[PDB]
């Protein structure tokens, strides 16, 4: 029965290109809520990190509204291939180093004209990192996300109420050089010489283990430079002595600081 | 070992609202998902829906669509449960009940809780209606009597029954409460010699904590 | 939808097999309906046993077994305790849903079986004038707590208008329980005789009233 | 006569977008055999793992039934290509890092309606690993595998009753760095913000061998902290001996180290 | 060296079922394919099927769907054999045959093992009826005699035949047997110097072990 | 299906070369048929020689050789040996399955020809009580082990009532054969001459009886 009501939405004048309609003349309101499936490939050197996640977008297009009040019909539909529904133009603004499959996407068209869009993307997204502090330091990583062509007249994005980011089971742990302290919805709506674009913008803040860098870069070296300070306590007469002290000490600090 | 205390019953009229708490201890609360169960006195054991305390996802019985709302705390490992527009029906004892798998749904049931005893009633608070009962038309006593006392219309529950002030504790039986439209209703009976009773009298004793009354009730065999 | 029937109550003897059913009602009960099996104690008392592919809940005997016997859900219990005497209650996945079944009464024979005490009462006139009349039908003493009760009150088929109570456990540890009747005053005038049978292990004992 | 019967079976009212009918109208069973293949480039660094597998799906549709009890007819017939077949929309949750081929697929038409559904894929896999233990510890990688658009009411999976998973010939000692101690199929079936959806999960365990490690990094440090004591046994008077010996071990376990 | 020893002789009735066991031994089992051959008495050598120890895959004859069913345990290193709804053709003589090449099917056949004689007769144990067979009157003397004796209706197989319980030993022939009627008939025959005859008593020794039956029958020429 | 025609049973001499043939009813012997070729000695045992491509068995004399002369498949025993001497099947690959041929019985001569020795039996006194007559012909001491049996009453060689055994290897290689003659009582009494006509290497030597 889902397929005869599918019929009977497009099979009126329904244009997929163009924005859906609004009671005041407004923008489309899109919630967003996000999910982080995985983060991996941290590459210091080229700016950038590989991350996985699954991003669901939500509006209301009163066209497609089949049951309105229902309660006599099924709650949603799913959309079948074949079908084309107006969505947000989404882009990932700092997106880079990306290649895009195809699928996995998924569409609902609920009673009262609210839809769901679900899809899951890989994306490698630019990250400016400053080192100033090595190795204790700490980054901190964006995803943006906007619209393209529809400007703020037509189209304004809006974290969802609840829990906008969600992250999966053990990410704190998956993560192979960072550790993963805060998470943070934010805005980044700016204004361009093309105009005033709505945007949203999830952030990731990683800061290295102080334990590991601490036994196997300070400790040797802590060792080597009180080892330097022992022939001192030495009498002068022993020329042997101090050295062999003085030019081993220095030979092993540049192999350690090879 | 784990645990799932669940919140003190509740009286409430029709048309109200309220929250089942069913704290958890014991475990990674984040890990199992959540069932909750409705039992009622009238239908079979009824499942309400379930969620997830990591996910925060739900999924609801299509006949509770709109009658419960779960809910979810991790901060304090506590799932909740609304219920919206209560009725006489919704009364009933509600369970919440763990799944079995660790961060996955395993689909089968773990522990459960206490249970929650929720009474839904629009009637005020009412005395209780003593009457005696006795042997009517009996055909012969054979070195035994059973004696009644019927206590009729009253609410809400307990009462607490006794005989000659808890003289004797020997054969004192007490039926549960099987209730009429509106007014709640049990019995207890009494087993004694049949030669004690004619020197010994009888008072039946039934006191209502509800509306604090005490009552006493000798039974008359005169019928 | 659907619904799913267990036997109404049955009884073993301890350190013997016994087996619980669960038949549905859509068809044969398969591996995608993930039976379950929850040991309802005395008090409101809850616990699964087993469930899903081949789960068991932490603590569970092994004398607990779950299988698929005919075509529907079976619970075994090989070496049957006292502690085990309950109420065991079976689920079925249907789609999207639990579906709970009526429950069998299990009962493991802590002492040998008891008749029933069974004594009908008259209604009191104090509540005669209140136009209700109500005879109290009092059951105690008997086990295990398998009671049916039927009234062949004036004439020997009964329509309706009565209401009984579960079976309560008493302090020696034999169950009690209670059968009344719902009729005006002017019933106890024009009815002949009263009548309160109650089968127990298959024997039954009747009791009279006339007035 | 192959072409005979998969033409007289699409040449009906079959439609590929459409669920197969249940006699309860309950969901799709879905039996689900799977072959490792290959097993490569287990990446510590980037959490990720190179394995090649082939998938064996079955289900029953009734529709597809040509002979029935048959007996008189091919007992299957192969599907040729131009002919659409409702198929489970199988994805991979885990997958990462892929880009697909496409044709190494294979699909059977049973009598009775039942379709076996054969296919070649290789996958990137997402693998979170712990190094506490180093390098005496043990992964645990795992494939897992559900629908994305149909819920618990339409599609449920279930692993083959028999060899759910089965492994190349050599697959133990196929792999670079890890031995492969265990293999394990089990559910991971779970509850999301948009349902419930069934979820098979294979997952295979490795351990490295501590032998090589033992012989490469643990003995040659014992032989240097043993050296390190015979400077007791020399009397103080002889300077250049335990000088020497001292600084040079503590040059040595700098390069080791390194 | 390696070795396919199979199940022992089996003895069952129409319409049942049974199952031939083939323990491997010598080489990596789940290495090499498995072959099973059907060897009837009417008919020539049929084949079966074939299996794989490493798949559990198999593919059967055409004429064979659903009489047999091939699988493996390994474990133990064995293939075995299932026969459902046998009957009176399907009596015969089954061998499992290895194939020679490691872990692929170079489709050639490496050693056999001794077999497994399947006999499925609707009959019910029969005792041997014993016949003496000696030439007839005229054409008599010349070479040294030969006499014999006919064990017709017995079943199952097999059956002793001795001479004097166990004494004349050389020229003693015996001949197998053929069924006919469901029932097996079996016939030996001695020579035995000429003058010695009927002079000397000989006499032929019958032993039916299923009908735990041992009778001796004198010869007497006509 | 298909029909793989091989010889009937060929002779040799130790030490020299024979070919077995190995026919398809299909067409010619392709390369993809892989031929092979199993060797059965007494008391059923078997063993695969030539197969394949150009595979052989473990063990197999270099005197084997395997080829495809004409347009069937040719086993080419290059140097005969007396323990050669056995029963050789081939088999062909026919798209799906493996189909066996009737099987060639080899001979290498291991000492001279001898004749048979036949000798017929009447049946027996106390067996014509039966209403069942059984003339038996055993035939002792022949090699090759190959031999035609017939049977003559009245003149008349008689098709169907007759069997006859497989020949059998012997103590002294010498193969053996009985062949036996079911009649009816009446049948016996009713006739008066019988007949056992056995043939040998192309020789024929008789056996009669009469009543
Ligand atoms: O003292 C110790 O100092 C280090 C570095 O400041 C901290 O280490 C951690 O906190 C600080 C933030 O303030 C980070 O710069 C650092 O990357 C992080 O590893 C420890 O939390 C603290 O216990
Ligand atoms: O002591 C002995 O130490 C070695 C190395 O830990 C163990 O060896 C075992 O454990 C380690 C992990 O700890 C594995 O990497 C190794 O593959 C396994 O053989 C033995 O089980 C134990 O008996
Ligand atoms: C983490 O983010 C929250 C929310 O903005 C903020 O209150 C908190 O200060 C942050 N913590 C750190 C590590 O600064
Ligand atoms: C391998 O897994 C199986 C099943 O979970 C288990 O029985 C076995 O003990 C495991 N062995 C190892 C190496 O842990």
């Amino acid at each position: 029965s889902d397929s005869k009501i599918l019929a009977h939405l497009f099979t009126s004048g329904y244009d997929f290109r163009v924005r859906p309609p609004t009671d005041n003349g407004g923008p489309v309101v899109v919630s967003v809520n996000m999910l982080l499936r995985t983060i991996s490939k941290i590459d210091v050197v080229n700016m950038e990190y590989s991350a996985q996640l699954t991003l669901r977008e939500s509006w209301i297009d009163k066209r497609l509204s089949y049951g309105v009040k229902g309660d006599g019909q099924p709650d949603f539909v799913i959309l079948t291939v074949g079908h084309q529904i107006w969505m947000p133009d989404t882009f990932f603004p700092n997106e880079k180093q990306a290649y895009k499959h195809t699928p996995n996407v998924l569409i609902r068209i609920h009673n009262d004209g609210t839809v769901l869009y679900s899809v899951r993307i890989s994306l490698v997204l630019s990250c400016p990192m400053y080192l100033q502090y090595y190795p204790m330091d700490v980054q901190q990583c964006s995803i943006d996300l906007a619209s393209y062509a529809y400007t703020t007249k037509d189209i304004e994005y809006l974290w969802k109420e609840h829990s906008p980011l969600q992250l999966k089971v053990g990410l704190s742990s998956s993560l192979p050089s960072f550790q993963l302290t805060n998470t943070s919805t934010t805005y980044c709506t700016s204004v361009t010489n093309t105009g005033i674009y709505s945007c949203l913008r999830t952030t990731i803040q990683l800061k290295r283990e102080f334990s590991f860098y601490l036994l196997q870069l300070y400790i040797p070296s802590c060792m080597l430079v009180i080892v330097s300070w022992v022939s001192f306590w030495f009498d002068r007469t022993a020329i042997p002595a101090r050295v062999t002290l003085g030019v081993t000490t220095l030979l092993t600090m540049t192999a350690q600081s090879a | 070992e784990v645990q799932l205390q669940q919140s003190g019953p509740e009286l409430v009229r029709p048309g109200a609202s309220m929250k089942i708490s069913c704290k958890a201890s014991g475990y990674s609360f984040t890990g199992y998902t959540m069932n909750w169960v409705k039992q009622s006195h009238g239908k079979n054991l009824e499942w309400i829906g379930l969620i997830n305390p990591y996910n925060g996802g739900t999924s609801y019985n299509q006949k509770f669509k709109g009658k419960a709302t779960l809910t979810v705390d991790k901060s304090s490992s506590t799932a909740y449960m609304e219920l919206l527009s209560l009725t006489s029906e919704d009364s009933a004892v509600y369970y919440c009940a763990r799944d079995g798998d660790y961060y996955r749904y395993g689909r089968y049931f773990d522990y459960w809780g206490q249970g929650t005893t929720l009474t839904v009633s629009s009637a005020k608070t009412t005395p209780p209606s003593v009457y005696p009962l006795a042997p009517g038309s009996a055909a012969q006593t054979n070195s035994m009597v059973t004696l009644g006392c019927l206590v009729k219309g009253y609410f809400p529950e307990p009462v607490t029954v006794t005989w000659n002030s808890g003289s004797l504790s020997s054969g004192v039986h007490t039926f549960p409460a099987v209730l009429q439209s509106d007014l709640y209703t049990l019995s207890s009976s009494v087993t004694v010699p049949s030669s004690t009773w004619p020197s010994e009298t009888v008072t039946c004793n039934v006191a209502h904590p509800a509306s604090s009354t005490k009552v006493d009730k000798k039974i008359v065999p005169r019928d | 939808q659907a619904v799913v029937t267990q036997e109404s109550a049955l009884t073993t003897s301890p350190g013997e097999t016994v087996t619980l059913t669960c038949r549905s009602s859509t068809g044969a009960v398969t591996t995608i309906n993930f039976a379950n099996w929850v040991q309802e104690k005395p008090d409101h008392l809850f616990t699964g046993l087993i469930g899903g592919i081949n789960n068991r809940a932490p603590g569970v005997p092994a004398r607990f077994s779950g299988s698929l016997i005919g075509d529907k859900a079976a619970l075994t219990i090989t070496g049957a305790q006292t502690e085990d005497e309950a109420i065991y209650f079976c689920a079925l996945w249907y789609s999207n849903h639990w579906v709970f079944g009526g429950g069998t009464k299990l009962t493991v024979l802590g002492q040998p079986k008891s008749s029933p005490s069974v004594t009908l009462f008259p209604p009191s006139s104090e509540e005669l004038e209140t136009n209700k009349a109500t005879l109290v039908c009092t059951i105690t003493d008997f086990y295990p707590g398998v009671v049916t009760v039927d009234w062949k009150v004036d004439g020997t088929p009964v329509t309706q208008g009565m209401e009984t109570t579960q079976p309560s456990k008493q302090s020696n540890n034999k169950y009690m329980a209670s059968s009344y009747l719902t009729l005006t005053a002017r019933a106890w005038e024009r009815h002949s005789s009263y009548s309160c049978q109650v089968t127990h292990e298959g024997h039954t004992v009747e009791k009279s009233l006339s007035r």
